[PDB]
């Protein structure tokens, strides 16, 4: 009934469907009152054989609904959705996820890197502005 | 009665959390988090956290707060406003820990990283701004090294 | 409660944002009157696990506001 550690990576597709890699915490303290059941129909390796899959499922579902930018221009929503979904998930397996959030997170490369380049080269603009003055 | 040996010794826990910042540069920031189990709620803290309460609270609330804050500033805006970043991280993490009877005196960012590019161009701008000067007086030098050739 | 040595390098960006590398001294003598707390919620390795990060934070913030 400790909130043992369970970090569960996930490789899903965002709403705009850039390949997003997110990990999550399952801070599971098996419900003391439900441990009878958490051994009848959950067993000794309750966490290792209950929690990782539900985490992957919930996290993929949450990620599917936010674009690559939208996932973290609103990450608080994404992490909270995954967290409360996983908490109610572990509740049925006699598991009190006292907290959950997105350990890891990434996307593809260039929806990622080109809105970056957008302001990169607004300064490359000054770089060339001033290489002009060198050529002069 | 069992002696409940709380390590109310502040056990600092240096904990790393990779971040996609506000603009979502991959910034990795660690945080040395200085937790004493709040004395005035220790017995509830043992019905609630136990003896290794610290490994039971800090390890991931640290990463929570690191990520939450660092994901509210651009790549540079973290370097430029790292004071704001560390202050917000501590502000959120102290209340995260105090829930389970943990008084954080200190929560401070120990490191910060990026790839380079934002800061690379940002440095190169002032590099070249004065490279201009570096070669203006060379323009003059040459205007006059040409009456050499005259 | 000695002002033990704590040199903490920093690699930040100036106002014009040339990569500036600054180190700083934390000449910390833990408050005698507050040491109870400096062990409750700060602990034995108070300096090593409190001071370097705050130094980095403050120094980066200060550097951000002045050109090279």
């Amino acid at each position: 009934c400790r909130s043992r550690p369970r970090n569960v990576p996930v490789i899903t597709g965002s709403k705009d469907l850039q390949n997003v890699n997110i990990t999550l915490r399952i801070l599971f303290r098996p419900v003391a009152s439900q441990l009878p059941r958490i051994f009848t129909s959950i067993g000794e390796d309750y966490d290792e054989r209950v929690l990782p899959s539900i985490t992957t499922e919930i996290l993929k579902s949450v990620v599917a609904r936010f674009d690559a930018g939208e996932l973290i221009t609103q990450r608080e929503l994404v992490s909270r959705q995954v967290s409360d979904d996983l908490t109610e998930r572990a509740a049925t397996f006699g598991l009190i996820l006292d907290d959950v959030s997105l350990t890891h997170l990434t996307f593809g490369k260039e929806f990622t890197e080109a809105v970056e380049a957008k302001q990169v080269a607004q300064q490359e603009a000054e770089r060339a502005r001033f290489v002009v003055e060198k050529a002069e | 009665q069992y002696p409940i040996i709380y390590d109310i010794r502040a056990r600092p826990r240096k904990i790393s959390s990779p971040t996609g910042s506000k603009d979502l540069q991959m910034v990795n920031i660690s945080l040395r988090v200085l937790s004493r189990p709040n004395a005035q709620e220790l017995p509830s803290m043992y019905q609630r956290l136990g003896l290794d309460y610290e490994e039971r609270v800090l390890p991931s609330i640290v990463n929570e707060v690191l990520k939450s804050v660092v994901a509210k500033f651009n790549a540079s805006q973290l370097i430029t406003q790292r004071a704001q970043v560390s202050l917000l991280i501590r502000r959120e993490l102290t209340e995260r820990a105090k829930d389970f009877s943990l008084i954080l005196d200190d929560v401070a960012i120990t490191e910060l990283s990026f790839s380079r590019e934002y800061t690379a161009a940002v440095e190169a701008k002032q590099v070249a701004q004065q490279e201009a000067q570096r070669a203006q007086f060379l323009v003059e030098k040459a205007k006059q090294e040409q009456r050499q050739k005259i």
